[PDB]
RNA sequence: UUGAACAGAGAGCAUUUCCGGCAGCAGAGAUUUCAGCUGU
């Protein structure tokens, strides 16, 4: 009944800054029963937990982790996760966005010059190889591998399993950056333009038009967690968008100069900025505090990301660095460079790698595997990086071993769930509440001269 | 998507993933595999043109009927219009939103004239004889399939000489002359 | 789905089985993800018994760990907690899921039979009494159920009421097998040999006969040479009487070699008259 | 350097067979499964859209009905589907509901059959063949009780003089019936209230308070010894059997037409009244109603529990039939249709899952208790999912947007615009009693549950 | 419209009634016999016999 | 209540152990009438809990005239008693579902604690279990089903014919 | 409606009546488990 680890199933409740009712009170009773007996029982799911997380530990004081080479893991882990472990050499196409699926069984590249090619990378199956010649900026997966969004020269194009031009969008003027929020169905669109557009793609209606009203998008990013769009200007602002308010929820003011990069935590608590500025942030996103600031890069970040087990992959040009245990609260956990005179309470890198003919153009972990992706001016690049994914996925949430079959009735299945784009709220819990007007009590209709002292009467 | 139940047709009724509100019925798609236009954009460009001479009709309507610029403008417009046989005839300026179409600047295009005079057979071997460079009017040879032409130029599209589809249908009608070198 | 109602049902003695701190995480994560793959066996299609069967050796030969090192760690030999008869438990449960799975497969039937009366003093004799009677009514035309019935009654708990009440049940359902006639007339042979015995024994410290086995082989020859004769010329009586006395000559040849086999038999039962 | 990766290894997630379903690894984390609130609240959305669409409720009607209406319906209460009905023009009939077809047909009586109920007859000379035999009494206006019996073709033990086995009579007229559950005796209702037993061709005694003349009858089903009726002075009167006397009454404003007493509670019953509501009370205190039915707006006929004595259902002399959850107060559910006129009679079949109505077109109409439920067996994912969608329901039931959609029913258009005329004409007279008590001193404060109750003999302390 | 415009009836204040909403019934947040608890439904009737009033023992 | 089922067939008798009772008042709708054609629903309502087989062609042959002509034969008293509970004759009797009417008053007259039922319910009970046959006998029974009904059929018909082969 | 003896079912409910403690010893089945006496 204890569980050492029952704060991760735990659920905050509503507090006021004990009745008479009999039947309300043992209602109430019931209710905090089935809470502890839910959480406790949640909470022994652990012991049924198949894998275990990986990990690269030093064993030494000599060994440090940062400098352990891709080869050396390659030799050191086994053939399946070395052959997941892939490199396309694609020249003659420009920088290559990289973008996998949810389940990371899905790659989709677009070159800068036209190339977008949607592919099984671990199979070797490509389902789409489509050369469109005009300088394509972003794409991303919509609910499956079965259709895909390119952002092109202007027009944001939707693409079917296997190539075919299913839309042309008359809207979204200039992307650049796409993201598809899955449990909503939307297309997220921003860009050049100052406008961020959200499109619901199974009706096929935008849903809403917002003034950004700060120029063009340099960032964006998307909260797992609530769904609520981070957007960074060249203002140094991060903002925090929904689809309901035609203003942003939170405008924070993150780095000076512009935003180069936005990456979010899956738990939706703590989010990486970086800026042009040669500063990375560490942001609370839940409480707004700021938790770390890197500044003093050598040169400034390019890309953010954050894995599923809380790795932080920061990539400056030509190197990546990923820090491990640095989205946490703690002056300990600041992302160092080195350890100076060998202080355990610094932050150095838990490993970093080397791209030394090219500028990466982007970052994205692989879903559940210890793999980051990293596109950059001649393709793409697996980098074998253990502590780096859910181990234990749901399945069914989101399969990587899905078939044909179980990807129809699922695609059926979440198209009927479909959350409405208005739920879309800065915290998730706030759609069963009641008003934070119409007050907290509920109410039961029965509260539904001497002289002049003579002179008055007169 | 899955041809889904009836409790399903019903619970939700609008989602359609092929066509949408905003695709007009898909009649960019269409004309252009009618007309076989190769990019994209070709359609937008002419129905840029499409309201941009109906907005200017528009305000040549407004204008009153007695000033020599609003009626010499529109019979320039009309005669323009006709000079690049977008038109058929110097008819009203009512033809000026129910004549003019995006059809119709797409059928003044080098491919489907050439349809049209015999010339191919078919608007796709069309567009395979010209981007193999084997016709020209006048003079200069023709590469691309957007150049549309004028009501003066539908006489001399013609192929070049050395286009051996040319020298076959010579010594088809066995007409093969070789001292003009085709 | 049930697997995953099963797989967190063994949750709580593995709770108690890593306090008392025998087992460890590690080992019983890896015992739980064997456990999952025979649950997910058991309860999919395309199952069989010999995934039953492996899951009840898988757990089996767990149960043997947990007493070695308990033995070995808390030097008890059973820590009176959950962990020790949960697991007993659980195989008693596959066993139960089997049988209602495929109740066609007496070696399983007989496994689940061997293993409940094994369990000992925890185990309850009517737990063995309903799985003797739903077996019974499964398959009433097999005939060593019914001896292993009877046999389990007397030759363990002495019941002679219970035990003459299976055998003339038995010979109710299948009245044509003679094994189960001589069965039945060794048990009453047996049963008025112990009578004597203790007669003997209480005179030597200090009207009933023979002759219910004579009555039960008397109505033996009768309804065995009734069946042979139904048996045997099956379906109708189309046959001449050379056929007929052809026939009947067999029948009294069947029945008295069978007698033969009864005074052969009947000979080394010397304590009774 | 130790290191380790994930090996995912096939061999667990992809099974080997190709006859065996593909294992589904789960994990519970609240970062895994992110919108906990809004997805349920979609799911109990997209359940009132689904019970909004599969509330298919009228099952059919049996056989041809009657002639002139149904005014009077029983149903016995050992069998699941059988079911005895009589209407204006003396006729009653016995119904079989699975096949909904007439085990037979009884020229009963030359008036209207006022009433009829079913009967296991304690005879002490011979003895009840039950299952071959059913047995219904109906008394009518003519001076009649009469005990009929019916060949019934439910056991296949056996292989017969159907008809009135006996004719018990009165000097005045009949209004209601209804047997005991045991001991062979029934009560009668009319110009006098009068208990019976199968024996004796006349009454065992007469248990009247005064003389007023009664309209209607209940016995208890469990307490079987508490008779209940109802006297067109709008008077409610309980009896008891042990003392073989009334025990109180109480008189409301209007005319009581039914009563029905709760089947799980004993000393509960609700009565159904000419004011359009009716009215939960307890044995042991009739000073207060513990419960007021209100969704009416016509004068209700009849009233009934389900055996299980969670709700009630309630038919009224405006064209529709009501379902009541019995601790709320208005109606869950609306029952109508363009042929149903004046529902006289309902019952609340054994089962619990369908209510039957006799309409005075002469039909008797099955319907589903629960609109949306279907009768098939389940499989365990199915009854799994209906469960869980009636959860979801109960715990977003008060959001606005599926409360509305919940909330909707089509009622016809003489209910709905008596519906708004009697809102404004409440609301009225809300603000005019607002004013009222503004000025005026003392003013008391009653209750709804004690608004109806004009007085009460054996006054309580 | 996705949040309640008062605090329903049987609840005296927010707090209490979001308590009953704080914990999902659901699949994929709870255990599997955690989610049968929370699903099953109070009344449960056999699907196709006769329900008869209570007796007790002696009243 | 249909608490038991008596399924004759040629292989010999089974007794089913009714789990749920389909419904009473609904027994002619649309999905109360399908789901006895399903297979995965039927298994809800009907367990098998014993299967008696016979001896041979020559005691399928007897037992086949004898349920032809409504008779209860040795070895249905057999599975009879080893399978229905010792009920009451006067409260409660145990109730078995028959398909055959004029079978009752012969079952009632050798166990007076049974009441035997064969109306519409009981009917499409047996019919279900006739629907699904082999699937629901879980794999005990020696011989194809519909391998015995040819032998039975023929010799039936020769029997009641006297089809004589001389 | 009760009482009596008889035949039972495994389908309910208590509670300190004993056991799931240790040896010595013989017995049981295939070197492990199984079955009772004298005291802790």
């Amino acid at each position: 009944k204890e569980r050492e680890n029952q704060n991760k199933f735990e659920r905050s409740t509503y507090t006021n800054n004990q009745t008479k009712d009999k039947k309300l009170r043992a209602g109430l009773k019931k209710i905090d029963e089935q809470y502890k007996k839910a959480v406790s029982s949640a909470a022994a799911t652990d012991y049924l937990l198949p894998e275990s997380n990986g990990y690269l530990e030093p064993e030494n004081e000599l060994e440090k982790t940062f400098k352990v080479q891709q080869s050396e893991i390659k030799s050191s882990v086994d053939v399946s996760t070395a052959n997941k472990a892939l490199d396309l050499s694609l020249k003659e196409f420009g920088p290559y966005h990289i973008k996998y699926a949810k389940n990371g069984t899905h790659l989709l590249i677009t070159g800068r010059k036209g190339h977008v090619a949607s592919m099984d990378w671990r199979k070797g199956q490509l389902r789409a190889e489509l050369f469109l010649n005009e300088t394509c900026h972003s794409a991303t997966y919509l609910q499956n591998e079965q259709y895909f969004a390119v952002a092109q020269k202007k027009y944001t194009f939707i693409y079917d399993h296997e190539g075919t031009e299913l839309h042309r969008l008359k809207q979204h003027i200039e992307a650049r950056h796409l993201d598809f929020l899955p449990y909503h169905y939307l297309l997220v669109t921003a860009g050049e333009t100052g406008w961020l557009k959200y499109h619901d793609v199974s009706t096929g209606q935008l849903v809403s038009e917002l003034r950004t009203k700060a120029g063009p998008t340099m960032a964006m990013a998307q909260n797992p967690w609530n769904a609520v769009m981070h957007l960074g200007h060249s203002n140094g602002t991060v903002s925090l968008w929904s689809p309901s308010m035609p203003e942003p929820l939170v405008k924070l003011l993150s780095a000076r100069g512009p935003v180069n990069s936005i990456a979010i935590d899956r738990s939706g608590y703590y989010m990486a900025t970086t800026g042009a500025d040669r500063s990375m942030k560490i942001w609370d996103i839940r409480n707004f505090k700021q938790l770390h600031s890197v500044e003093s890069l050598p040169t400034p970040g390019t890309n953010v990301s954050i894995s599923d087990t809380g790795l932080l992959a920061l990539s400056r040009g030509p190197h990546v660095t990923l820090w491990k245990d640095a989205l946490k609260l703690s002056g300990d956990s600041k992302p160092c460079f080195g350890s100076m005179g060998g202080n355990p309470h610094r932050n150095t890198p838990y490993m970093s790698h080397l791209f030394a003919g090219n500028k990466v153009e982007n970052l994205g972990f692989v879903p559940f595997e210890d793999l980051l992706g990293v596109g950059h001016q001649t393709g793409i690049t697996n980098l074998i990086v253990p502590g780096a994914g859910e181990a234990n996925y749901d399945a069914l949430e989101l399969n990587p071993f899905e078939t044909k079959k179980q990807r129809q009735e699922q695609e059926v299945r979440t198209l009927l769930n479909k959350l409405p784009a208005d739920t879309i709220t800065l915290d998730p819990n706030s759609i069963g509440s009641v008003d934070k007007r119409s007050s907290t009590i509920r109410l039961n209709a029965k509260d539904l001269d001497v002289i002049e002292e003579a002179l008055s009467r007169f | 998507v899955r041809k889904l139940k009836h409790h399903e047709q019903k619970l939700l009724k609008k989602v359609d993933f092929l066509e949408w509100k905003q695709d007009q019925g898909h009649r960019d798609t269409q004309v252009m595999r009618t007309y076989h236009i190769q990019n994209r954009e070709d359609y937008h460009k002419y129905n840029r043109i499409c309201g941009d001479i109906r907005r200017l009709a528009n305000k040549l309507s407004l204008l009153p009927p007695t000033d020599p610029f609003r009626r010499k403008h529109e019979q320039l417009l009309l005669d323009k219009l006709y000079a690049m046989g977008v038109l058929t005839t110097k008819s009203k300026i009512s033809d000026l939103e129910n004549k003019v179409t995006v059809s119709a600047i797409c059928r003044r295009r080098l491919p489907v004239i050439m349809h049209r005079l015999k010339m191919a057979e078919t608007i796709q071997d069309a567009v395979k004889f010209i981007e193999q460079g084997h016709v020209r009017v006048g003079p200069n040879l023709i590469n691309d399939p957007a150049y549309l032409v004028t009501r003066n130029m539908e006489d001399y599209v013609t192929w070049v000489d050395n286009s051996k589809i040319k020298k076959t249908l010579l010594r088809y009608r066995n007409q093969i002359d070789d001292f003009d070198f085709s | 789905s049930k697997t995953r109602y099963y797989l967190e049902q063994c949750i709580p003695e593995m709770d108690d089985l890593v306090e008392k701190g025998l087992f460890t995480k590690n080992e019983v994560s890896l015992i739980m993800k064997k456990r999952t793959d025979f649950e997910h066996r058991l309860n999919s299609r395309g199952s069989s018994i010999n995934d039953y069967i492996k899951y009840i050796n898988y757990e089996s030969n767990v149960n043997k760990l947990r007493a070695k090192r308990c033995k070995r760690i808390l030097q008890v030999k059973k820590t009176n907690s959950l962990s020790d008869w949960s697991i007993q438990q659980r195989i008693g449960f596959i066993y139960q899921r089997g049988t209602n799975k495929f109740p066609q497969d007496l070696k399983f039937w007989a496994m689940y039979l061997n293993y409940m009366k094994a369990r000992g003093n925890q185990t309850s004799y009517k737990k063995i009494h309903n799985i003797y009677n739903q077996l019974l009514k499964l398959h009433p035309t097999n005939v060593d159920i019914w001896i292993s019935c009877a046999k389990y009654e007397y030759e363990v708990h002495a019941n002679f009421k219970s035990c003459r009440n299976i055998f003339q049940n038995g010979l109710r359902f299948n009245p044509d097998v003679p094994k189960l006639w001589y069965e039945y007339v060794k048990f009453e042979l047996n049963f008025i040999t112990k009578l004597i015995n203790r007669r003997k024994v209480m005179g030597l410290i200090n009207a009933l006969r023979g002759d219910i086995a004579l009555t039960i082989f008397d109505v033996c020859m009768k309804t065995l040479g009734k069946h042979y004769i139904n048996k045997h010329k099956g379906y109708y009586a189309i046959s001449d009487s050379k056929m007929n006395i052809e026939l009947n000559k067999e029948t009294l040849n069947y029945l008295f070699s069978e007698s033969l086999r009864y005074i052969k038999l009947f000979d080394e039962f010397l304590d009774l008259e | 350097m130790k290191i380790k990766t994930i090996k995912r290894s096939a061999d667990d997630y992809v099974p080997v067979k190709s006859t065996q379903e593909s294992q589904m690894p789960r994990n519970l984390n609240p970062e895994l499964h992110p919108f906990e609130r809004a997805r349920e609240y979609t799911k109990a959305l997209n359940a009132t859209k689904l019970e909004r669409m599969f509330a298919k409720p009228f099952v059919g009607q049996l056989g041809y009905g009657h002639r002139d209406g149904v005014y009077a319906i029983a149903k016995n209460y050992g069998s699941l589907n059988k079911l005895a009905t009589g209407s204006a023009d003396g006729v009653i009939k016995y119904w079989n509901m699975s096949t909904r077809e007439e085990f037979v047909s009884f020229k009963a009586h030359y008036g209207l059959v006022t009433g009829l109920c079913v009967t296991q007859p304690r005879f002490h000379d011979k003895k009840p063949d039950l299952k071959s035999q059913n047995f219904m009494l109906s008394c009518s206006d003519d001076k009649t009780v009469k005990l009929w019996s019916i060949n019934v073709d439910d056991y296949s033990n056996k292989n017969n003089e159907e008809g009135l086995i006996r004719t018990f009579d009165g000097e005045s007229a009949f209004q209601g019936i209804d047997s005991h559950r045991e001991n062979s005796t029934f009560a009668t209702g009319g110009a006098k209230i009068h208990l019976w037993d199968v024996n004796r061709l006349k009454p065992v005694s007469d248990l009247s308070w005064g003389a007023d003349n009664i309209t209607s009858l209940k016995f208890n089903q469990n307490e079987t010894d508490i008779l209940a009726s109802t006297g067109s002075d709008n008077s409610i009167v309980l009896y008891d059997l042990r003392t073989n006397s009334p025990t109180q009454k109480i008189v409301q404003t209007m005319r009581t037409n039914a009563i029905c007493w709760n089947p799980m509670e004993a000393f509960n019953f609700v009565t159904a009244n000419e004011d359009h509501n009716a009215y939960y009370y307890d044995m042991r205190n009739l000073s207060r109603s513990l419960n007021v039915f209100k969704d009416h707006v016509s004068a209700v006929m009849d009233v009934d529990f389900s055996p299980t004595g969670d709700e009630i259902v309630t038919g009224s002399y405006d064209k529709s039939i009501r379902i009541y959850k019995t601790n709320h107060g208005h109606s869950r559910e609306i029952y109508h249709t363009k042929r149903m006129q004046h529902v006289f009679q309902v019952k609340y079949s054994m089962d619990s899952k369908y209510i039957i109505s006799g309409s005075d077109d002469g039909n008797v109409r099955l319907w589903r208790s629960k609109a949306w439920e279907r009768s098939n067996v389940k499989t365990t994912r199915e009854k799994n999912k209906l469960e869980y969608d009636e959860k979801l329901k109960e715990r977003f039931r008060h959001m606005p947007e599926i409360k509305r959609i919940s909330r909707h029913r089509h009622v016809p258009q003489v209910i709905k615009k008596a519906q708004e005329i009697k809102n404004i004409e409440l609301s009225s007279i809300k603000r005019r009693e607002a004013n009222e008590r503004r000025t005026r001193k003392d003013m008391p404060y009653i209750s709804e549950r004690k608004k109806q109750i004009v007085g009460t003999v054996h006054k309580y302390e | 419209k996705y949040q309640s415009s008062a605090v329903p009836f049987p609840f005296e204040n927010r707090e209490q009634y979001e308590r009953s909403l704080r914990m999902p019934i659901g699949q994929e947040w709870t255990s599997r016999a955690s989610h049968q608890e929370l699903i099953k439904p109070r009344i449960m009737t056999k699907p196709g016999q006769v329900i008869d009033p209570l007796k007790a023992p002696f009243k | 209540p249909i608490e038991y089922l008596l399924f004759e067939e040629p292989t010999g008798y089974a007794v089913f152990k009714v789990k749920l009772q389909q419904d009473d008042i609904g027994s002619r709708l649309k999905e109360v009438q399908e789901q006895i054609n399903d297979f995965g629903a039927f298994t809800k309502l009907i367990e098998l809990v014993s299967f008696a087989p016979f001896k041979g062609a020559a005691e399928a042959l007897e037992n086949a005239n004898d349920i032809s002509e409504g008779l209860v034969s040795e070895s249905l008293k057999a599975i009879l008693d080893l399978n229905l509970p010792k009920a009451s004759s006067k409260k409660k009797n145990i109730t078995l579902a028959i398909s055959d009417k004029n079978l009752g008053p012969s079952i009632k007259e050798e166990f007076p604690y049974v009441d035997c039922i064969s109306n519409e319910l009981a009917q499409d009970l047996i019919r279900g279990v006739r629907l699904h046959g082999e699937k629901l006998f879980k794999g005990l029974q020696s011989g194809d089903l519909e391998r015995a009904q040819l032998g039975l059929g023929h010799a039936y018909s020769r029997a009641k014919v006297k089809f004589s082969v001389q």
